[PDB]
């Protein structure tokens, strides 16, 4: 290898899309860290989670409206109401331990 | 009947209905004369095509339909027609 | 005119018509604008706002106020031929990119002249 | 209603690395140079750890989005080995049978 | 000892049907999946969302449904179809039904961004196939 | 040698013609909007009638559970952005304008 | 409270056409159908399940939509659209005589409203050799200058470009690099004669 | 304008389970034979994907339950059609897609000469 192919890589580095003049792969890593995204923005990870407290807060409403069902609430405050019904229910804001 | 028939649907289907009161009186007309005037397979196309094709009959589309039925002899799906009138 | 939107609902109510069959259900489904446009492509409306080809390739228009040979000219070309090859931005996040690396460069001049070599 | 905090800080830290991309980009664009000498390069260090936390992506934690278990994930369908043997042996997930080799 | 989401039968006092009466090493001899998407082939993109929308979607539509669901959905899916066709138990009235119908279709059309189009099969009782 | 015929440049309204218009129509019909399974059909015009008002009345109070609550529907996951899926706005944004603030509070 | 109403399995007829019937792909509602077909892993002294409540049959697609002579009915409706692969280019070293250049697209298709593909925007240019007017050093200089991206044996070079998302757009990308490739295949350089 | 013409192009269909895809495929060549498009059948080896997971919740290693993920792969070659009859024919078939089979599009479209590239200098 020779200029001959130095020269035709560098015409076909100015043809292609490639960087003509040469440099280190240390210095290939800004152009393939550049050649691509970032981690952060990619559809399938800062949306890995949906914004699940939209789905949380809508069920909430629809249960409070009577349109959902949800027998897992009625089961806990029916529950909670037989908790507060025995004598042992929640203290007030102010009273605890300090009692 | 045939012009308003065949501008029903076919060709432009805004000659149908526009309350359900239009498709009602222009199938109980229409199904009436073809009940009374006409012959037995228009009458069998009537109760395929007007009839089951909107919903069940009027009291006085019933009697058209029996009548017409009594002159054609034919008293064995008056039941149906009956069940669907009450 | 309010009253010829009025004129387009008894449109409306005079060219009402019935379904009879599942292709009348896809006749509905279609002139509404739901269902894809057959024969599916997948460049439809995301288009990179009709940008060339050359607004992508040849970056050269974009490196104004840059040296011409030495090692920050060389540091240009490298991000420029960076962001020459991603097809995941479009042009104007990649000038956008470009704008912000000439504000640094030019911004801390204290270094880049104490660098022993002139960056423009 | 969500009642924890080590699934809600995941997505925390998910959604503030989320904005914190291009800046880091660009200092770690300034870092991995043997061109652009060495005092810019300490300068760019210094702009990096003197961002706050919660903003990189090493943080990243691929938990369960039906029971947040931080292992025994799937990332191809991100969630537990637990509830996507739940749907799985239920029948709903087309493709996935058990197998019989 | 191996127990799925399969019937223990207890004595012969229990009406099950199909579904449930197959443990899921029948899956591929004597079953069929209760979805059908193309997200579990290889390749193809957003698949995790494909389960999210399955799983909400039918714990939905039980929950709303009070009783109204004799087994579970069939979620049939083709690009811009969500086509729902379950099987309903013979009790309530069918103008409630087609009321509950076109909320299901507004509600999941205008949610989920996608034609939908219900469809039911009304079943007299729960169906059964074994007493098992 | 070689013909290059031009093309034939057709629309979503061709395969409309193309396929759905190859129909006939259907001869027990009840009219499609309603479901074709056995119990759930009409046998009176009444019945139709409650139907109808029963789907439009579903319609009309998810349209107003919609309207109540602007901001959960808003995320967006299909691409091709179909029209009819974002809410409307009764809201006015503009106050210390005249003529803005008359035509969005009145026409808006 | 309570009504009960019969299929139309009774009502309609034998000669009823099926276009009319099953027009579309259906999820299988079996009032319509008066074809009365069992599936089910049976009990042993018992039947397969019939087709009430069988959501076996409504998991497995019926074909009953595709009517063969419906099928027929709408090739013969989809007549009007087509055009004719002209008769001069059936035998395919003919078409190469007439148009050695072939340009490559990608489609695919996604369960879900979302249409985007990432693996469908790069179109494979592929070049068969030997209709180009190059000259002698004019071909040894392509071949220097692709290096690896052309076919030796059968003599087909093949360039991808995928630098941008459109179809369009990297195809006239290829069609650039061609261009300037036999641009750069006349002219000798300075150091061509320092070889 | 005049039309865009392909030498060929492929509709590549793979699914889950092989009853589908050959019915579908039957519908496809007669399809073909039937608006003559001249297609040819032919099927690429399998894949089967097997990944395993902890059987139980907090500690029995030796026993995992394995899943399986078979891909099946059924490919057509579409030839010597212009721009309008493919998107007839590729209309016919996404308008009946089923939904456990993919599609795989890929035209092999035709163009003579480059501009610039006759008797050039730039
Ligand atoms: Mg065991």
């Amino acid at each position: 290898l020779s200029e001959y192919a130095f020269r035709m890589s560098r015409l076909s580095a100015r043809l292609f899309g490639e960087v003509t003049r040469p440099t280190n792969s240390k210095s290939m890593k800004v152009v393939k860290l550049f050649s691509e995204l970032p981690l952060a923005k990619k559809k399938e990870t800062y949306d890995w989670y949906p914004n699940h407290h939209t789905y949380a807060e809508l069920m909430q409403t629809l249960r409070f409206l009577g349109l959902y069902r949800d027998e897992h609430q009625d089961f806990m405050d029916e529950q909670k109401r037989l908790k507060k019904l025995r004598g042992k229910e929640k203290p007030k804001k102010g009273e605890g331990k300090r009692a | 009947a045939y012009q308003v028939h065949g501008l029903l649907k076919t060709g432009d289907n805004w000659k149908f209905i526009g309350p359900d009161q239009h498709r009602n009186f222009y199938y109980s007309k229409f199904f009436d004369l073809i009940c009374l005037m006409e012959q037995i397979d228009v009458t069998l196309k009537w109760y395929e095509d007007l009839i089951p094709s909107a919903y069940f009959p009027h009291s006085q589309t019933m009697i058209h339909l029996l009548q017409a039925l009594d002159v054609a002899n034919r008293l064995e799906v008056i039941p149906k027609i009956w069940k669907d009138s009450k | 005119s309010l009253w010829d939107v009025e004129f387009a609902k008894q449109l409306a109510t005079v060219n009402e018509q019935p379904l009879q069959n599942g292709f009348e259900e896809l006749i509905q489904w279609t002139k509404e604008g739901k269902l894809w446009e057959f024969p599916i492509n997948n460049e439809a409306g995301f288009d990179d706002d009709g940008s060339e080809f050359h607004e992508h390739i040849f970056l050269e228009k974009h490196l104004e106020s840059f040296p011409k040979q030495g090692p920050i000219r060389h540091f240009m070309e490298l991000v420029t031929c960076g962001l020459s090859k991603n097809p995941y931005l479009s042009v104007k996040q990649k000038v956008e990119h470009i704008e912000w690396f000439r504000n640094y460069f030019n911004e801390k001049k204290d270094i880049l002249k104490e660098s022993n070599i002139q960056f423009n | 209603h969500y009642v924890d905090w080590r699934m809600w800080r995941d997505v925390k830290r998910r959604k503030m690395a989320y904005e914190y991309a291009d800046e880091r980009l660009r200092i770690n664009s300034l870092r991995k140079n043997t061109i652009l000498p060495k005092i810019l390069q300490d300068v760019a260090d210094e702009e990096i750890a003197a961002l706050p936390r919660d903003s990189c992506p090493v943080r990243i934690r691929n938990r369960c989005v039906m029971t947040s278990r931080p292992r025994g994930v799937k990332r191809r369908w991100r969630l537990s080995r637990i509830v996507f043997r739940h749907l799985a042996d239920h029948g709903q997930l087309s493709g996935i049978q058990r197998a019989t080799w | 000892k191996n127990r799925a989401a399969r019937v223990r039968v207890s004595k012969g006092d229990k009406p099950v049907t199909y579904e449930e009466a197959h443990a899921p090493h029948y899956i591929a001899h004597r079953k069929g999946w209760l979805s059908l998407h193309t997200g579990n082939l290889d390749g193809e993109d957003h698949a995790a969302e494909r389960t999210v929308e399955d799983v909400f979607l039918r714990k939905f539509m039980w929950g709303t449904f009070p009783g109204c669901l004799a087994d579970q959905l069939v979620l049939k899916r083709r690009g811009n179809q969500l086509e729902i066709c379950a099987v309903v138990l013979r009790q309530l009235s069918p103008h409630k039904y087609y009321f509950l119908v076109g909320y299901s279709e507004t509600l999941l059309s205008y949610f989920y961004k996608c034609p939908v189009r219900l469809h039911l099969q009304t079943v007299p009782s729960k169906v059964v196939y074994k007493y098992l | 040698e070689v013909v290059i015929p031009k093309k034939k440049t057709w629309d979503k309204v061709a395969v409309l013609q193309a396929l759905a218009s190859t129909v006939n129509r259907d001869t027990t019909a009840v009219p499609y909007v309603f479901q074709d399974d056995p119990y759930l059909m009409p046998a009176s015009s009444l019945e139709s009638r409650s139907f109808l008002l029963a789907k439009k009345s579903g319609e009309n109070v998810a349209k107003f559970i919609i309207n109540s609550y602007p901001k959960y529907f808003q995320k967006d996951i299909a691409e091709p952005h179909i029209p009819c899926l974002m809410p409307e706005y009764f809201e006015p944004q503009i106050k210390d304008i005249s003529e803005a603030a008359l035509k969005e509070r009145i026409e808006l | 409270r309570r009504k009960a109403l019969p299929p139309r399995t009774e009502k309609m007829a034998v000669d009823q056409d099926w276009p009319s019937v099953y027009p579309v792909a259906a999820p299988f509602k079996p009032s319509a159908v008066p074809l009365p077909v069992r599936m089910g892993y049976p009990v042993k002294k018992g039947v397969p399940m019939a087709k009430e409540g069988n959501l076996e049959l409504l998991k497995i697609p019926n074909f009953l939509h595709l009517t063969p002579v419906a099928i027929k009915k709408h090739c013969e409706a989809l007549k009007d659209f087509c055009t004719e692969w002209p008769a001069a280019l059936d035998s395919d070293e003919k078409c190469e005589k007439h148009f050695p250049i072939e340009i490559d697209s990608t489609d695919y298709v996604s369960s879900g409203p979302s249409v985007r593909n990432p693996r469908a925007r790069v179109v494979v240019l592929r070049v068969k050799l030997s209709s180009l007017n190059l000259d002698d050093h004019a071909k040894k200089k392509l071949i220097k200058l692709v290096g690896e991206r052309y076919c030796k044996t059968t003599d087909v070079l093949t360039i991808k470009t995928d630098r941008c998302p459109l179809r369009r757009q990297n195809y006239d990308y290829a069609v650039y690099l061609l261009t300037v490739l036999y641009h750069e295949s006349w002219n000798t350089e300075e150091w061509e004669k320092s070889k | 304008e005049p039309d865009i013409l392909y030498k060929r192009l492929s509709v590549l269909v793979k699914g889950h389970d092989k009853a589908v895809l050959d019915s579908y495929e039957y519908f496809a060549v007669l399809a073909a034979k039937e608006l003559g498009i001249s297609i040819k059948v032919h099927e690429p080896p399998r894949k089967i994907e097997r990944f395993t997971l902890l059987q139980s919740v907090h500690i029995y290693k030796k026993h995992r339950v394995q899943y399986e993920m078979r891909t099946l792969y059924r490919c057509l070659e579409l030839e010597h059609l212009t721009g309008s009859t493919a998107d007839v024919y590729l209309e016919y078939i996404q308008r009946n897609l089923p939904e456990g089979v993919a599609m795989e599009v890929t035209k092999t479209q035709l163009e003579q000469l480059p501009e610039h590239i006759k008797e050039p200098i730039w």
